[PDB]
């Protein structure tokens, strides 16, 4: 988590442009030909650099950050895990790769280049033979839509989780947990990351869910005639007991869009936020990308 | 020789793909042959 | 008699086939829709 | 004279946009299908 | 020269068809929510 917070700060200060926030997969980067227990041995300085179309030009090394988890990859945005109390969010098993944000070149009234490359550079150690480069096209980093409704099952789940546990836990609770299980409980199966991936819905199919609703409601109705986002931040603040602003991300929405890879056919994963300035992000600066070309 | 084989593929992929691409083709054909006469039915009331 | 009895079978022969015409577009274009399903599966087995 | 002339302007209403919610589905999925033959004709561009 | 660019472009629309297939998925899933609040609507 902490990979895609640290590039964001590098990208609101400015060094016009996009960021597309990228979980690769562990067999993604076993295909490139990297070993993957090289990077087992928490942030990892991975040089990154744009190509252009047809030109050869390109933007020199700029320094950029990673963190590679031998985990569920995608289980670990959607399911953070307390080290005090490891049984808070069940999740599912999944595979687990490093997590890295790619620029994005625009123009004015932003449209960005097919068939250009985004590039990579995983180093592991000294000399030019410990290093590999895994290629990005713009075709490859952007899918047309995000797919925050698909989010939407998960935040109720993690309403659940926190009053079977505090309930689970018994009298040995801290006292601010004690009160805010009650009130979620008032509000009202682990945490599966393969379901978000596989789910058959975007963004724009579930805002055609609500005209095809609203306008069919009104026909049959002529045929007769402290929010709980709150209280779950003082879940967190008491049984583990501090900020931690990887777990602020982990509770808001978060657009989890499955892509593929053009060089060795596996996959990776495409991760937007809901605070962040980067794609996809509702906090988001104009001009956004578009796919006119 | 290589080559030849991977040749080969590409055009017999492209053989797949225009069985696809005229499988798929005749779907905007039948929204505007069935969905056309439906409308002519609500008018009628 | 005959003027309010027939004059409403104009409006049920339009309503009962209104919902036969609707099945057919269900069935119709999931037997055809799966075609593309079919082709599109055909295209990764070549791979 | 209000009980006939307003018992069918509920069946007016129906009608009038019946007419109009197929009309939208003669677009939106023209607009969304035509998005998969572009996508078809773009993997065959990468070959 | 030419094996290194034959098999990477085959390579590549191996991944674009799995981008269409869950693409294309949901064209049974995008007829039936349009019709059956009609039918619905006529029953």
């Amino acid at each position: 988590m902490n990979a895609h917070l640290a590039n964001e700060v590098q990208y609101d200060l400015g060094h016009p442009s996009s960021l597309v926030h990228v979980i690769i997969s562990s067999e993604c980067l076993a295909a490139a030909g990297i070993p993957l227990a090289a990077l087992m041995r928490a942030n990892f300085q991975v040089e990154i650099q744009t190509r252009a179309h047809a030109t050869g030009d390109c933007t020199p090394w700029c320094t950029a950050f990673a963190a590679y988890v031998p985990a569920d990859a995608v289980g670990e945005l959607l399911a953070p895990v307390v080290p005090a109390h490891p049984g808070l969010l069940p999740r599912a098993s999944s595979a687990g790769g490093l997590f890295v944000s790619l620029p994005v070149v625009c123009d004015a009234q932003g449209v960005y280049d097919p068939y250009a490359v985004a590039a990579l550079r995983l180093a592991w150690g000294s000399g030019a033979s410990c290093a590999r480069v895994i290629l990005f096209s713009y075709d490859e980093l952007v899918p047309p839509n995000t797919r925050y409704a698909a989010d939407s099952t998960r935040i109720m789940r993690v309403c659940r989780h926190l009053c079977r546990y505090v309930a689970l836990l018994g009298a040995a609770a801290p006292p601010a947990a004690k009160e805010a299980a009650a009130h979620l409980s008032m509000g009202l199966p682990p945490i599966s990351p393969e379901e978000q991936l596989t789910a058959p819905g975007g963004d724009t199919t579930a805002a055609q869910d609500v005209s095809i609703a609203q306008e069919n409601e009104e026909i049959l109705a002529l045929v007769q005639r402290r929010s709980l986002v709150e209280w779950l931040d003082r879940g967190w603040e008491a049984l583990a007991g501090g900020d931690r602003p990887d777990w602020l991300w982990s509770r808001r929405s978060i657009s989890v869009v499955l892509r593929h890879h053009y060089g060795t056919k596996q996959r990776f994963v495409v991760v937007s936020y809901e605070n962040s300035v980067a794609w996809g992000g509702r906090r988001a600066r104009p001009p956004l990308l578009s796919s006119a070309l | 020789e290589q080559v030849v084989v991977l040749q080969a593929q590409r055009t017999a992929a492209a053989a797949a793909l225009e069985n696809a691409a005229m499988q798929a083709a005749e779907l905007p054909v039948d929204i505007e042959r069935r969905l056309r006469p439906i409308e002519r039915n609500v008018h009628e009331i | 008699q005959r003027t309010g009895r027939s004059a409403l079978a104009v409006l049920i022969r339009a309503c009962y086939r209104l919902q036969q015409q609707l099945q057919r577009t269900r069935r119709a274009l999931l037997h055809h829709s799966d075609a593309v399903l079919t082709s599109l599966h055909h295209v990764r087995m070549l791979l």
